[PDB]
C-alpha cells in the first residue's frame, strides 16, 4: 500500500515458529483503530503484542487474541487508555483473513482483536473491521487447526514476535 | 434404576454460571474470570433416594445468537436461572430468562430455580427480599449460593432435579 501500515505477528505453537502472518492496516478508513492495532504490533508505548496468545481459536469462524494485561481473555488495553470508542462501522465482516476489534459490548475497545477465517457477517456494526491479512493466511489456517468447538486451543498459539515491515 | 435430568445454567456475564457448575462437578473453586464459549458435565448422584444421571450444559452469558439459545432452551428440561446479589442488572435480566424459556417451550410452567450467587461478597445490591418476591411471583424456588463457599450449591442443582419431577407429575 502506498497509504496504510503493515505490521506482521511471527506466530509460535509451544514455542516453536510455525510462520509469519502479515496484515494491512487500513488507516486510510479506520485510522484511530489502525493506528491502536500497529502501535501495539511495535511495542512503541512500551508494551504491546509481543508475547501474548491466541487464546480462543474456534474453527470455521476465527482466530481471537490480544489480552496482554489478564492473559485470561477478559483484558487488553489501548494506546489511548484502557479502552477507546468504536470509531466506525465503514467496513464490514466480508471473509476470511478480515482483521477487527473484540470488545465486550459498544465502545469497549482495548487490545483484543480477531481474525476471520469465515465470512461473519452478524458482527458486522458491533465490531470495528480495522485490516485484513496481506500475507499468510495459510499460517492464520494452520493456526485455526488448533482451536476447538468452546475456543480452547491444543497447544498454546503465540505471537512470538511482532513489528511493522515496509 | 436410574433417571436423567438436562439442566441448563443461564445468566448475564460473569454472575457465577461456570463457578457453579465446576463446584457441582470438581469440588473446587478458583477465582479466576474464563469467559464460557459452551461446556457440557454429567454427575451420577442420588437425590430423595432415586439415582439420577445429571447432564450439566452451562451456556454463555451472551444473548446474541438465538437460534442456538432456543435449542439449548428447547433440549434442557430445567434452568437454573443465575444472578449475582451485587449486580442489579444481572437480576433485572431475570424476567427475559423466563419468558425466553416460556415461549421456546410452549408452556407457562417450567422448571426453573432462581439463584441468587456470590452470596459470600460485602457488596450486595439486590435484596433477599426483591428475590423471594419475584420468586414467588413466578411460583418457583429461590436460593441463595456461594461457589466460593459451596453454600448452597448442591442445593441449587438438586431443588432444579425436584422441580422437574413435579413437573413430570402433572
Ligand atoms: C452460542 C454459542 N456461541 C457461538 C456460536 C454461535 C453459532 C454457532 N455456534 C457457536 C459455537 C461454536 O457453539 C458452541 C458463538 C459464541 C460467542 C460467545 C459465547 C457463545 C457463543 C462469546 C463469549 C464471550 O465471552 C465473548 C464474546 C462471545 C464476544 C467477544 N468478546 C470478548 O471476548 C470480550 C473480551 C474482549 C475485549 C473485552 C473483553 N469478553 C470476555 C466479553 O465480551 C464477555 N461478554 C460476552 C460480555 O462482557 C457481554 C455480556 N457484555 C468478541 O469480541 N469476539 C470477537 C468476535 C467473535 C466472538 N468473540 C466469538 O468468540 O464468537 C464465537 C462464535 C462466532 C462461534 C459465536
Ligand atoms: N466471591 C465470589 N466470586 C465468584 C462466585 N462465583 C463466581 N465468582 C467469580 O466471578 C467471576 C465470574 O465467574 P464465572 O463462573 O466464570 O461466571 P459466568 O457466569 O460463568 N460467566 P460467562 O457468562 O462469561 O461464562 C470469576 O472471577 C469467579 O471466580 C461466588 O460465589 N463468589
Ligand atoms: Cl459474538
Ligand atoms: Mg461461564
Amino acid at each position: 500500500s502506498m497509504v496504510n501500515p503493515t505490521v506482521f505477528f511471527d506466530i509460535a505453537v509451544d514455542g516453536e515458529p510455525l510462520g509469519r502472518v502479515s496484515f494491512e492496516l487500513f488507516a486510510d478508513k479506520v485510522p484511530k483503530t489502525a493506528e491502536n492495532f500497529r502501535a501495539l504490533s511495535t511495542g512503541e508505548k512500551g508494551f504491546g503484542y509481543k508475547g501474548s496468545c491466541f487464546h480462543r481459536i474456534i474453527p470455521g469462524f476465527m482466530c481471537q487474541g490480544g489480552d496482554f494485561t489478564r492473559h485470561n481473555g477478559t483484558g487488553g488495553k489501548s494506546i489511548y487508555g484502557e479502552k477507546f470508542e468504536d470509531e466506525n462501522f465503514i467496513l464490514k465482516h466480508t471473509g476470511p483473513g478480515i482483521l477487527s476489534m473484540a470488545n465486550a459490548g459498544p465502545n469497549t475497545n482495548g487490545s483484543q482483536f480477531f481474525i476471520c477465517t469465515a465470512k461473519t457477517e452478524w458482527l458486522d456494526g458491533k465490531h470495528v473491521v480495522f485490516g485484513k491479512v496481506k500475507e499468510g493466511m495459510n499460517i492464520v489456517e494452520a493456526m485455526e487447526r488448533f482451536g476447538s468447538r468452546n475456543g480452547k486451543t491444543s497447544k498454546k498459539i503465540t505471537i512470538a514476535d511482532c513489528g511493522q515491515l515496509e | 434404576s436410574m433417571t436423567e435430568y438436562k439442566l441448563v445454567v443461564v445468566g448475564a456475564d460473569g454472575v457465577g454460571k461456570s463457578a457453579l457448575t465446576i463446584q457441582l462437578i470438581q469440588n473446587h473453586f478458583v477465582d479466576e474470570y474464563d469467559p464460557t464459549i459452551e461446556d457440557s458435565y454429567r454427575k451420577q448422584v442420588v437425590i430423595d433416594g432415586e439415582t439420577c444421571l445429571l447432564d450439566i450444559l452451562d451456556t454463555a452469558g451472551q444473548e446474541e445468537y438465538s437460534a442456538m439459545r432456543d435449542q439449548y432452551m428447547r433440549t434442557g428440561e430445567g434452568f437454573l436461572c443465575v444472578f449475582a446479589i451485587n449486580n442489579t442488572k444481572s437480576f433485572e435480566d431475570i424476567h427475559h430468562y423466563r419468558e425466553q424459556i416460556k415461549r421456546v417451550k410452549d408452556s407457562e410452567d417450567v422448571p426453573m430455580v432462581l439463584v441468587g450467587n456470590k452470596c459470600d461478597l460485602p457488596s450486595r445490591t439486590v435484596d433477599t427480599k426483591q428475590a423471594q418476591d419475584l420468586a414467588r411471583s413466578y411460583g418457583i424456588p429461590f436460593i441463595e449460593t456461594s461457589a466460593k463457599t459451596r453454600q448452597g450449591v448442591d442445593d441449587a442443582f438438586y431443588t432444579l432435579v425436584r422441580e422437574i419431577r413435579k413437573h413430570k407429575e402433572k
